[PDB]
Order: structure tokens, then sequence, then C-alpha cells
């Protein structure tokens, strides 16, 4: 099951209530409370949702700022296989990108559908900033690959 | 011309299926709630001046499985919430229910998401949640619309898919799905 702290920072992330969220992430970062930061919802309203995954989708910019400060995974994956990234660029939620790209989010990552984030957007900005992104992360990761390949 | 898809959310027995005959047949049956529950349910209707074509799809084969609940409100254009005037339980999960609709039907713009509560079985005795109550949750939930509703003695049922569809009609206006 999830414990008590992390059901509340599910709702309170998924609603926006930044100053509750913050609260609750300095109790577990003072290890008072157990609450893994990357839970995974368990009720109808948030199944395998991480706080990171709710917030980026509705919407909720100083939630996702503490989280990810806090040191929440970015590359989390929900039973559908998005990452925040996703919700965020799927929401067309710019500046959330911007955050999630600055934490080193991985952007060729798959979703379910076969999807990367990307293409699930339908803001342009949003699509070129990925699109740049993701070339830069696939040439680095085809020369660790060639590199480590021609040399064991 | 244009079709609306429209999900009915609810708890079992709040009188989803009675909703759905009312405002489409224009009568109180909840008869083969196997074969038109969980399944779509059609009527043609007029907003302004607009020819729509409305599915109304009933929850009420409510699995738990949410594998279901993905594809079956894939692309929704409306969700209509539903509780039980005189069941208290009916309406605290409300939350719920919209909050599930939101992550599996995905819409790009939840926030603006159009929603419909409807109150039903106003014409009883001991109405356990109060008007007040009720509304005060809709608006806190960025204003969604409240009617309170019979599907026994048809009172405010058109009302609220005229607001339904309208509600609708501006956010599928912006995906365009005619046929
Ligand atoms: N008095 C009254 N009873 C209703 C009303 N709507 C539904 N019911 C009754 O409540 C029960 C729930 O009906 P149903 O439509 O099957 O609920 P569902 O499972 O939510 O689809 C049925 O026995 C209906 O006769 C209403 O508006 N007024």
């Amino acid at each position: 099951m999830n414990t008590e702290a992390e059901q509340q920072l599910l709702h309170h992330a998924r609603n926006g209530n930044a100053e509750e969220v913050r609260q609750l992430l300095e109790t577990m970062a003072r290890n008072e409370v157990i609450a893994d930061i990357n839970c995974k919802g368990r009720s109808k309203s948030n199944l395998g949702w991480t706080p990171l995954h709710l917030a980026c989708y509705f919407g909720h910019r100083q939630v996702v700022q503490d989280l990810l400060k806090a040191g929440a995974e970015v590359n989390v994956l929900n039973d559908m296989g998005d990452t925040p990234l996703h919700r965020a660029a799927f929401t067309g939620r710019k500046e959330l990108v911007m955050l999630l790209l600055e934490y080193n989010a991985d952007t060729t990552i798959v979703n379910g559908s076969g999807q990367t984030a990307k293409e699930v957007t339908h803001a342009e900005e949003i699509r070129s900033m990925l699109e740049a992104v993701e070339r830069t992360q696939q040439r680095k990761l085809e020369e660790l690959l060639l590199a480590a390949a021609r040399e064991g | 011309k244009v079709l609306l898809k429209v999900i009915i959310l609810g708890d079992s027995g709040v009188g989803k299926t009675s909703l759905m005959n009312q405002y489409v047949n224009k009568k109180f049956s909840n008869q083969y709630k196997a074969t038109i529950g969980a399944d779509f349910l059609t009527k043609e209707v007029m907003v302004d001046d607009r020819l729509v074509t409305m599915q109304i799809w009933d929850t009420a084969g409510l699995e738990r499985f949410q594998s279901l609940g993905v594809a079956f409100y894939r692309g929704a254009d409306c969700c209509v919430l539903v509780f039980d005037v005189t069941a208290p339980n009916t309406f605290k999960t409300l939350d719920s229910w919209r909050d599930e609709f939101l992550i599996q039907a995905s819409p790009r713009d939840p926030e603006n998401f159009p929603f419909v509560v409807l109150g039903n079985k106003i014409d009883l005795e001991n109405r356990q949640v109060a008007t007040k109550r009720a509304q005060a949750w809709c608006y806190s939930k960025n204003n969604i619309p409240y009617f309170e509703t019979s599907a026994k003695e048809a009172i405010n049922v058109e009302q609220a898919f005229q607001t339904i569809a309208r509600n609708a009609l501006k956010q599928e206006t912006e995906v365009e799905l005619y046929n």
C-alpha cells in the first residue's frame, strides 16, 4: 500500500498545494516521515502516477520545481509508459518542459504507444525544443555505443 | 454533423442509466442495464444552430480494471458526474471520479475540461447532501456547472444536457469531428 505521507504527497501535488508539498518534502528530507518521493499512485484517482507526473500534467510549476529540487527522478514511467516530460509536452506546458529538460530528462524515452515526448505535443515551440535535445541525446548515445562496441 | 462524446460517471445506483433514458427516450426506465450500460446511446439534438449527434456512454459496467477506463473514456468531449442527493457517500466519491476520468481520458487541457455535476433524485425525502455544499464543491473545481435533477420526474434533465452539449461543443470545436 501507500503510506499516509505519500498519499498526502500525491494529493497535494495533483492539486497544486505548493506549501503543503514543500512542508512534506522538508519532513521527508529530514527523515521524519516514511514517504518515497517517487511513489506510484495506488488509488483510482492516481494509479501508477508519481507526484511528478501529476504536477506536470496538471500544470503546477511550483510543485514540479520543489520535487525536482528535492531529488525526484525525472524519468519515472507511469502505467502508460509516460515520463513526466510526456505529460508536460502533451499538455503544451513549455516552461515545465524547460524545467524537466534542465534536470536532464531523457527525451528519447518511448511510451507504451511508441511515442516520444517530441511527438505527443502540439505546440511547435515545444516540438522544436524536444527535437533539438533528442537529436543531441541520440548522437551522444550513438557515439558511446559505437565506441563501446569497437572496444569491448 | 458534429459528434460529441459524453461520459456519464458515478457510483452505481445514483441514476446514471435512468438519467440517460430520460434525456434520450423521455422515459424513466433502467432496463437492459447490461447491454446499453457500458455502452453508447445516442440522440440527435440541436445545439446553438449546430446539428449535433451526441453519444452518451454509461459507466454502469464500472469494472475496477483501469485498462477499461482508458480506451473507454478516450476522446471524451464532456464528463457528467452524478451522485445521489440522498446518499452522502456518493457525493464524497466525486473527487476520485473526476480525477480518474482526467488521468485516464487524458485530455490536453484538464483545467478547462468541461464537467457537469448532477445531484440526482431530488424528488425524494431526506435529501442528505445540501445544495450549498455541492455548489461549493463544484465551484471549488473551477466553477463546474451544477444541476439538481430527477430522472424519475424529469426535472432539469434536458437543461443540464443543453449545458453539457454547449460546453462540450466549445471544447470539441477545438478538435473538430463531423460526420
Ligand atoms: N426517486 C428517484 N429514483 C431514481 C431517480 N433516478 C434513478 N432512480 C432510481 O435509482 C436506482 C438507480 O438507477 P440506475 O439508473 O440504474 O442507477 P445507475 O447504476 O447509476 O445507472 C433505480 O432503481 C432508479 O429507479 C430519480 O431521479 N428519482
